[PDB]
């Protein structure tokens, strides 16, 4: 093979993180994070951020519609653009002779975008197909219901615009957004497959804007609660979650550890999942097809976890219980050291793979970078799984257990059950 | 700039649905209009030598036969092309019949005018060369208006322009010859743009609306193939027996002086002028000679069978063939002389050609559906 | 100078039908010639000989020509 | 939709579908 | 007896021969074509193939073997009750503007 | 009231591609200009039609210049005669049908530009009523002038039998006998009323081996298309 | 109407094959001339009585038009 | 390959090349047609027509 | 450090062999995971009209413990160690494989072995996976994409094997017993019709003791006539119309016959089925997409799906396209791209290929990134190609197709090609063959 | 299942060099395409030679009859 090198970093002036893996491969992948997610749309400005999506390759300063749509595929590149409830990812892909080309384009992009009313108002009902064909997979509503129901000023915004706000989010809203949200001390620069001097040197001379952040979120103070859509689907879908621990702390880990402790997903296809904790204990009362997981949500300000029920019809009333009663044998304190140096296994090469193709590594790396300071490699990632002990384990257990509760439910939902009767 | 807009109104022409079971019945229409096109083509080439005057109208028709180059072709595919043109059209209306596409009121309706003009058109065509039988012909056919009382002997040489059969109506015979073509071309497009309102029947007489193909390439290839036996058939007729359907004395000029022996109308006309001459009653000839032809728009208020197509109806398919043949009958009696026993065939046929379509026919149709308990 | 068809017609008159309606015609020409003041004439008779005649000699006259 | 195998972070670009992790 | 010529007459009309039932030749009308729209999808979809499979036939101008032949015994009247029907609401609909 | 109809004499021509025999033509000619010319008219026929038929130019014109035919008016507007050309058409025996009768007992000899297409039977008829001529059968008396031909109408023909033997004598000296001289006035009768003839039943077998050959190639063409319907298979599939 | 809005079709499947991968005339003969008879004793008893009836009529009607145009018959008539 | 198969690239393949082919093969049948079914038609009425007795009149 | 340069820096996988057959794999990187497994040639094309869908029954019963590991250890054994466990069958390949720690590679090759040659076959867990296919039969019924696919097989090589779906035809899944699922197994899994495939983390020569130590002990050579010969597939140009209406929308696929996993056509019809490109309404680009299909069928909306192929097999192949959309659009959706087709055959203009090669070159570099797709890649190539191929090799092929290559190329394939049809929905509108054949030529 | 459905059996009415379902059609294609294809050319040459000969008669039509060419000389 050839030489592994060092991550570079560096940390300009204004707070604004720039990286660059140099692992000579064919292709450059660069990435543009931004603080930027539906946390910081207020209640008024719904949507804002949805659209903002769509809306690359919308005409910009230096580069029209056209240029930017119909250049990019004269190589062969990519423009993608990925959000969480928390952060913007511009993220573009070429060969690694075009790198200035998709470099440029994505600098306008996110520097100088325009939002022309015309433009503006032509892209709108994209908002209506791109939800629309998201909520296809009926864990979308389940899961956006959960946190509005769980948090209330920041996270409970949708990753989806409102359908009264479809049609009604301005130019003026996306230039007011993007000047106070795209800036320096919001703003990691992530480079793979290219040299640090390039990217130092354009991240100086053309990223430089205010760096001010010109909205701050809130602290997403917790609510908690329940939201039940009955919709009659032929399943029900139901999650159940409690209030865990915010990602950056050694607390965060023993929850991490928790859920490959219950249930991960497969890892043998076809399979009967015959360690996961959750399926095991709702597999023997209830005789029937049925899934659970646990749900594991961990941001900077906050964090979820818990667990989803894909249960019948008539099996929700049993499955979302008895696999309840099976968490509560967790804080209760039923673990042994097999069962955490399992998970501890799991999450070890869990994490291992998830950042082995170059499209994982670069969304950890500005995830690091935007989230706190600097790259930590995967060693202390993976030290940082063992040094969580047994405790640990159980008392993220006794917090879920004794907890504030969220649960949101959707499908025929005559026998499913309440906070107060689980 | 490409005038490629109103091309796409051959939506219905190509990708029309057709149904997928239309048999050579169907096929007729279009040849009507080779026909038509054919003949309005051959006599604006005849009309540049003819000429509709008394002194000189045999004589030019000569002329284009022996001295214009290759006169004589055109002058009997023309001649036989409108024979073509009547087989076509009694064929085509036949399948209507048969197949109760009559339902389809104004298609029908409009075709019943057609008809009409068609008869109309060929009747003049066949005055304008001035032969014994092409006088005489006239001086028969169209005095029968003066049967009608009152009015008729006014209106009859009002016709003419004067007392008799002259110069003064074969001019203006070949003037409205050369014009109604035209019209029949206009009400042709009319009868089409009803018809595409519904689509075609189909021999089943049930909607075809569950399996249909595009006109083209399908009913295109059928139809030129359909032209080019057509095109056979005329081609025979001119190159081969070019007088078969023609009567001789109209190859002696017309004189008003002399008689001829056997004065019959063009075959095509026979089977009514049988019919006229079952009635001794001169204004009854006319009035059953009438009715001998609209009673086709009658015949959809007849309609009877639950059933559309005759496809599925044994009384009425006989009965049916009894009418066609009931009219070779005619047809033949039209072409003797008034003698035994010919008048008293006559009489009978006559008879049976109404009975069957007015009294018969919708009564087959009627027992027919006691039997199937409709 | 002698005509073929003068031949043709001695020849085909010998057949039986043309010398069966010749019979005919004598027979009733008699009839018609030996009476008083009668109206008819054997000329269908003349004519029914001559059709049979003249088929034949249609047959074969335009061999000598 | 299928059934039967059972046992956030949205996503849109420019030429890709949407993802939603 | 009449059910020997009505059995003889329903063989001879032929429509057996293609694989149609009655109530598929119907003359298409006001009434049939609302008796039809009523049809459940079931009764409605068989007879939707039953003419696709009769019109193909003809077009190639043959028919079935003896043996698929529809039956008199057997041939379902399935259109009659709901026509029947809505004749009769027509006919109070008349009555009444009398 | 009774009619005797012609038989079926088989002409060289009569055959559906068999043409006229030019030769018999000409000879047919010389018994129009020699026999009938002096009462038949035959108005719609020319010297210059003669020409690459049955005669060659330069005979033609010597035919043509054979007779005196009038023109002018000349300088002093009179009209005065010259002797034929090319293009005159074939003189009028007499000047009006009047004249015509009253030269001959009131009948009026028709013109033979298209008698052959103008009477049902055609030379079959022309052959037998020249040569048909016969006595009037014991019953039988006729007005004076009046001649009985029994494949005439009425059998009462006002024309003289018009051919006996060597009535004339022909340029190839064929032997001139009745039947022989009507054989071939009837060859040209024909070409005068129909002289397409020849051509036109040439076309015909180029028409026939035509459609010959396309009609299956087109009908080919119809089966190639419509292979993909009358082929097909259909397959109802409800569920449940 | 066209293709597209002509009516409701569920449950069916046609199979269809090229024209350059199938033969133009199959089985001609083969198939052909049976179908053809069949085809023609189907029909023949509607459609060929009510021509045979022409034919008859035809005939009688002219050949008694010919007789009745000939002569008389007593051998003796047209005197005593 | 078959006559049919090289016909088909070498002339049907290409519609420039297909047309011109039926035009140069209509003009090579037509002169074909012609004087065949002339020669067939001259020779079934063999002695009868005016380019047969022409050469006796000058 | 160019792009040229950046294809010499790639680790040359290094490929072994045994006496006994088996071909060994590998492609070292740094990757502290890595990517093992089992690639054999076997399938629904091999199979048979009376064993068909037992290459599906196998897969599915693999997992369900071996003898050296009976009931549900195999799963937990690999389910514990974290690793991950996959398998998959098509008409022409079957594969098994393990996302692993590089560590774990030794434990990890063991256990393929174990799944591949001692495999249970419960006669009690036949009857478990009989009542689980039968269910897997009834999802794929309603996935108009998958059932359109299997049309288009079916009807584009009708009478032949290839015709047959991997999944097989509902009466053999309720009637196969575990005589013909053994038989199957031990007359198909050989092992020189076997590739052991890996990449990650590891030294090709520690996979390779690994398969003299498990392996070795497999089948090791074959019998005379009974390991079979693959009989040509006979592609037929035919349409397979499904007309359902009370679907949302008509699902289509055209192809002709493609050249095979064999041609080197294959990377200028990769090029040419570039420039037509592929398209969802989802897609930013809209109207402004270089592939004038793309862009025609965004404003228009023609179309809410549609995406070209080129479907490889061993001596043919399918490569057409295939869309979604709406009851009256399917003649222009099919209009546009015949066109553009026969625009491809008879005029190519020189950029817009060097679009097509660049969007390829793209697709390729960031196809074989991770090890999961780099392992499958080694897995297959041995399978079909008989090597591995250079990226440093594909980008040679791929710099000589130019717009003179493209046109000889897909003129050859395209102009005047009977296509075969599967069409699913409301597809009253759906063209009749004869008008899509004369889509097929040129100079209307 | 829609795996069921297998195509029926057109060996009935198929060409003999599309015959063998082991046998690449490739070969074949090329002479089954000329041999149709050939249909239509002939087809047209025919046409064009009827066409060709129809038009001209009715163009010589207007040219100068032999009645008017009489006195030219
Ligand atoms: C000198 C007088 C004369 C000559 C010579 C003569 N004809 Fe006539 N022809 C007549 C007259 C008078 C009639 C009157 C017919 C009638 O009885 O009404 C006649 C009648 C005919 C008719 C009868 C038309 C019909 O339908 O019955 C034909 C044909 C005819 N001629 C042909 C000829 C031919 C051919 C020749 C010589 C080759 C010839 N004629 C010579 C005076 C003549
Ligand atoms: C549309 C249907 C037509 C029919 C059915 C028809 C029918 C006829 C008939 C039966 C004749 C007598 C032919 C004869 O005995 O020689 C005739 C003559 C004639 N027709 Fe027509 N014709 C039609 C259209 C036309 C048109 C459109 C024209 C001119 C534009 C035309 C011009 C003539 C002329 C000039 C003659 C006299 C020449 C002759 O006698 O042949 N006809 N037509
Ligand atoms: C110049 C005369 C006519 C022309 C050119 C003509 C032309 C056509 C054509 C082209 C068609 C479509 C093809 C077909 O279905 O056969 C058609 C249909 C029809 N015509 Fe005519 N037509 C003429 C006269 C008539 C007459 C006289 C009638 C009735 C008395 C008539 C009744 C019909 C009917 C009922 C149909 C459609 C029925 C079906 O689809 O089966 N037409 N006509
Ligand atoms: C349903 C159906 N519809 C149509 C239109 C046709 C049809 C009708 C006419 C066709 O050719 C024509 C020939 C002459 C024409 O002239 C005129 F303008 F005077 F008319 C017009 C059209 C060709 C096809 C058909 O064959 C069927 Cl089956």
């Amino acid at each position: 093979p050839p030489h592994p090198q060092d991550l570079e970093f560096t940390r300009l002036p204004n707070g604004l993180v720039i990286a660059s893996l140099e692992n000579y491969a064919p292709a450059s992948r660069i990435g543009l994070f931004i603080k930027a997610g539906s946390r910081y749309e207020n209640s008024n400005n719904l949507g804002t951020s949805h659209l903002l999506r769509l809306a690359s390759s919308l005409t910009t300063k230096g580069a029209s519609s056209f240029k930017i749509t119909r250049g990019i595929e004269a190589v062969g590149g990519k423009l993608s653009v990925t959000s969480t409830r928390e952060n913007m990812a511009y993220t573009v892909e070429c060969l690694r002779d075009d790198v200035d080309i998709l470099m440029e384009f994505l600098l306008n992009v996110t520097t100088a975008p325009e939002f022309r009313r015309w433009e503006v108002a032509a892209l709108q009902p994209q908002l209506r197909i791109d939800k629309a064909v998201a909520l296809q997979n009926p864990q979308a509503h389940v899961i956006e219901n959960l946190h509005a129901a769980a948090y209330r000023n920041a996270l409970a915004n949708s990753l989806y615009c409102p359908d009264y706000r479809i049609g009604k989010v301005t130019p003026v809203e996306l230039h007011d957004y993007v000047q106070n949200h795209f800036t320096s001390a919001r703003m990691a620069l992530i480079g793979l497959g290219v040299s640090h001097p390039v990217l130092k040197q354009v991240a100086e001379q053309f990223l430089n804007i205010r760096g001010g952040l010109g909205l701050s979120g809130a602290k997403a103070k917790y609510h908690g609660g329940e939201i039940r859509e009955q919709n009659g689907d032929s399943l029900v879908h139901a999650a159940l979650v409690a209030e865990s621990a915010a990602i950056g702390s050694a607390e965060a880990n023993a929850f991490s550890v928790l859920q490959h402790v219950l249930g991960a997903g497969p890892h043998v296809k076809r399979g009967s999942n015959a360690t996961s904790s959750l399926y095991q204990a709702v597999a023997k009362g209830v005789h029937q097809p049925f899934d659970v997981s646990a749900f594991n949500a961990s941001y900077s300000d906050s964090g979820l976890f818990g667990f989803y029920t894909i249960s019948q019809a008539a099996s929700a009333g049993d499955v979302i219980k008895a696999a309840y009663n099976q968490v509560k044998t967790i804080a209760q304190g039923n673990l042994s050291n097999p069962d955490v140096q399992a998970a501890k296994n799991k999450l070890k090469a869990g994490y291992l793979m998830s950042v082995e193709s170059s499209e994982g590594f670069l969304d950890e790396v500005g995830s690091q970078a935007l989230a706190a300071g600097s790259y930590t490699p995967p060693s202390t990632v993976l030290q940082q799984i063992d040094a969580v002990a047994d405790a640990d384990v159980i008392n993220a257990a006794k917090k879920f257990v004794s907890g504030r509760k969220s649960m949101a439910a959707s499908g025929n939902l005559g026998h499913t059950p309440f906070i107060d009767e689980l | 700039k490409s005038h490629p807009l109103m091309k796409i109104v051959n939506n219905a022409f190509i990708d029309l649905p057709a149904p997928s079971n239309i048999s050579s019945w169907w096929n007729f229409g279009s040849l009507l209009g080779i026909c038509l096109i054919l003949q309005i083509l051959t006599g604006l080439f005849l009309a540049m030598h003819y000429t509709s005057d008394t002194t000189t109208a045999f004589s030019s028709v000569t002329h284009i036969c022996r001295d214009v180059n290759y006169g004589w072709i055109i002058r009997y595919m023309h001649a036989n092309g409108a024979s073509m043109f009547f087989i076509c059209l009694y064929m085509h209306v036949g399948r209507g019949l048969y197949y109760g596409s009559y339902t389809f009121l104004e298609t029908w309706n409009i075709g019943v005018i057609l008809l009409l003009t068609v008869m109309a058109t060929a009747f003049m065509g066949y005055v304008l060369p001035w032969g014994q039988m092409s006088f005489w012909g006239a001086t028969v056919i169209t005095n029968l208006l003066s049967a009608i009382p009152y009015i008729g002997t006014n209106l009859v040489e009002w016709i003419w322009g004067g007392f008799s059969v002259d110069k003064a109506t074969l001019t203006r015979f070949f003037a409205f010859h050369f014009i109604l073509p035209f019209i029949i071309m206009a009400i042709a497009m009319v009868h089409l743009l009803f018809l595409h309102e519904t689509g075609s029947n189909n021999p089943t007489g049930i909607s075809s609306d569950v399996d249909k193909i595009p006109f083209h390439p399908y009913y295109t290839i059928k139809d030129i193939l359909g032209a080019l036996l057509l095109i056979l058939a005329l081609m025979l007729l001119v190159l081969f027996a070019p007088d078969l359907l023609g009567d001789p004395d109209n190859y002696t000029p017309a004189n008003p002086l002399n008689t001829p022996p056997h004065i019959k109308p063009e075959w095509y006309f026979l089977f009514a002028y049988a019919i006229l001459r079952s009635i001794p009653n001169k204004l009854g000839g006319v009035l059953a000679l009438a009715f001998s032809i609209l009673i086709l728009a009658l015949i959809p208020l007849l309609h009877t069978s639950k059933q559309r197509s005759m496809m599925f109806r044994p009384l009425s398919q006989c009965l049916f063939w009894a009418l066609v043949a009931d009219l070779l009958t005619l047809t033949w009696i039209g072409g003797q002389p008034v003698e035994h026993p010919y008048i008293t065939i006559g009489q009978l046929a006559s008879v049976l050609y109404f009975l069957l379509i007015l009294v018969l026919m919708p009564t087959a149709g009627t027992i027919e559906n006691k039997l199937l308990k409709w | 100078l002698v005509d073929p068809l003068t031949t043709v017609r001695e020849q085909c008159e010998q057949l039986e039908k043309c010398v069966k309606a010749r019979e005919r015609l004598e027979l009733c020409d008699e009839r018609v010639s030996s009476r008083s003041q009668t109206e008819e004439d054997c000329t269908e008779e003349l004519l029914d000989f001559l059709h049979a005649r003249d088929h034949c000699v249609a047959h074969k006259l335009f061999n000598s020509l | 939709l299928c059934r039967e195998s059972l046992r956030l972070v949205a996503s849109v670009s420019l030429n890709v579908p949407a993802s939603v992790r | 007896w009449l059910e020997g010529i009505r059995k003889w007459y329903y063989n001879a009309a032929g429509f057996n021969k293609l694989g149609l039932m009655r109530d598929d030749t119907i003359h298409e009308n006001d009434d049939v074509k609302e008796a039809i729209r009523r049809l459940p999808e079931n009764l409605y979809d068989d007879r939707v193939f039953r003419i696709k499979r009769a019109l193909d036939l003809s077009m190639r101008q043959q028919i079935l073997p003896k043996e698929q032949w529809t039956k008199y015994e057997e041939d379902k009247s399935y259109l009659e009750p709901y026509l029947k029907e809505v004749i009769r609401e027509r006919k109070e609909r008349e009555e009444w503007a009398k | 009231d009774l009619e005797l109809h012609p038989p079926s004499y088989p002409w060289s021509h009569r055959g559906l591609l068999s043409s006229l025999d030019h030769t018999s033509i000409r000879r047919g000619f010389q018994v129009y200009k020699q026999v009938c010319s002096s009462c038949h008219s035959m108005d719609y026929v020319a010297y210059r039609h003669l020409v690459g038929v049955c005669y060659t130019e330069d005979e033609a014109k010597a035919l043509a210049e054979e007779v005196e035919v009038q023109d002018g008016p000349n300088e002093d507007g009179e009209m005065f005669m010259r002797p034929g050309k090319l293009s005159d058409y074939f003189p009028k025996p007499y000047p009006n049908p009047e004249a015509a009768r009253a030269a001959n007992n009131g009948a009026l000899p028709p013109d033979l530009s298209y008698i052959v297409r103008a009477r049902h039977g055609g030379e079959d008829y022309v052959f037998s009523l020249l040569t048909g001529y016969c006595e009037p059968p014991t019953g039988v008396s006729l007005r004076e002038g009046l001649y009985f031909n029994p494949y005439f109408p009425g059998q009462a023909i006002g024309m003289a039998p018009p051919i006996y033997n060597e009535v004339l004598e022909f340029d190839d000296g064929t032997p001139a006998t009745m039947s022989q001289v009507a054989k071939d006035v009837c060859t040209f009768l024909r070409w005068a009323a129909e002289p397409e003839h020849d051509h036109r039943k040439r076309m015909g077998l180029k028409m026939l081996l035509m459609m010959g050959l396309l009609l299956p190639l087109v009908y080919a063409m119809k089966r190639h298309k419509w292979s993909v319907l009358k082929s097909r298979k259909l397959a109802y599939r409800p569920p449940k | 109407r066209q293709f597209g809005h002509l009516t409701r079709v569920r449950h069916v499947i046609t199979y269809s094959l090229s024209p350059f991968e199938q033969r133009a005339f199959p089985h001609y003969f083969s198939k052909g001339i049976p179908n053809v008879l069949r085809r023609t004793r189907a029909c023949i008893l509607r459609v060929a009585p009510p021509f045979v009836a022409f034919y008859l009529v035809y005939t009688w009607g002219t050949q008694e038009f010919e007789k009745s145009k000939r002569k008389n018959p007593a051998a003796y008539e047209n005197d005593r | 390959p078959t006559l049919t198969a090289r016909l088909y690239s070498l002339l049907f393949r290409r519609t420039s090349t297909f047309a011109l082919t039926i035009v140069v093969g209509a003009l090579f049948f037509e002169r074909a047609f012609d004087q065949g079914a002339d020669a067939i038609y001259e020779h079934i009425n063999e002695g009868k027509l005016w380019k047969h007795i022409k050469h006796k009149y000058e | 450090a160019t792009y040229a340069q950046a294809l010499q820096s790639v680790p040359e996988t290094q490929v072994s062999q045994l006496d006994n057959g088996l071909r060994v794999a590998s492609e070292q990187s740094s990757q502290p995971t890595c990517t093992v497994g089992v690639w054999i040639d076997a399938g629904s094309r091999y199979e048979s009209e009376k064993n068909n869908g037992a290459g599906y029954f196998v897969e599915h019963l693999a997992f369900k413990g071996t003898k050296n590991r009976p009931g549900n250890a195999l799963e937990k054994e690999v389910e514990s160690m974290g690793a991950h466990l996959n398998a998959y069958s098509t008409r022409e390949h079957t594969a098994y494989y393990i996302k692993a720690l590089s560590k774990d590679l030794p434990k990890a090759v063991e256990l393929l072995a174990d799944i591949v040659q001692n495999c249970s076959l419960e006669d009690s867990q036949i009857e478990k996976e009989r009542d689980v296919i039968l269910q897997e039969l009834q999802e794929n019924d309603t996935s108009m994409r998958d059932v359109v696919f299997n049309y288009l097989h079916a009807t584009a090589f009708q009478g032949t094997p290839l015709a047959q779906s991997v999944e097989g035809p509902s009466e053999n899944v309720r009637k196969l017993s575990r005589a013909d699922l053994t038989e199957y197994l031990s007359r198909h899994y050989k092992a020189p019709r076997m590739v052991l495939a890996a990449a990650g983390g590891l030294e090709h020569r520690q996979l390779l003791d690994l398969a003299q130590k498990h392996f070795s002990g497999l089948s090791g050579t074959y019998d005379e006539d009974a390991v079979p010969t693959l009989s040509p597939c006979r592609f037929t140009g035919s349409q397979i119309c499904h007309r359902e209406d009370g679907l949302p929308l008509a699902h289509v696929a055209i192809a002709v016959e493609g050249p095979g996993w064999a041609h080197p056509d294959n990377v200028a019809l990769q090029v040419a089925n570039a420039i037509i490109g592929h398209y969802d309404c989802t897609y930013g680009g809209g109207a402004h997409l270089s592939s004038p299909l793309a862009s025609i069928a965004a404003t228009n909306k023609l179309c809410q799906s549609f995406q070209t192929f080129n479907i490889c097999y061993a001596d043919t192949g399918l490569l057409g396209a295939h869309f979604v959309c709406d009851h009256m659009s399917i003649d222009d959706m099919m209009f546009v791209l015949q066109g553009q087709w026969m625009r491809l055959c008879t005029s190519a203009t020189e950029s817009e290929v060097l679009r097509g090669k660049n969007l390829l070159r793209n697709a390729l570099v960031s196809h074989l990134d991770g090890t999961t797709p780099v392992c499958e890649d080694i897995g297959r190539s041995l399978l079909t190609y008989g090597r591995r191929i250079p990226l440093a090799e594909w980008e040679s092929r791929i710099a000589e197709v130019d717009a003179r290559v493209v046109r000889e190329v897909c003129s050859k394939y395209f102009y005047d090609q009977c296509p075969a049809v599967a069409g699913f929905g409301p597809i009253e509108q759906l063209p009749d063959y004869n008008r899509i054949r004369s889509g097929m030529f040129w100079l209307r």
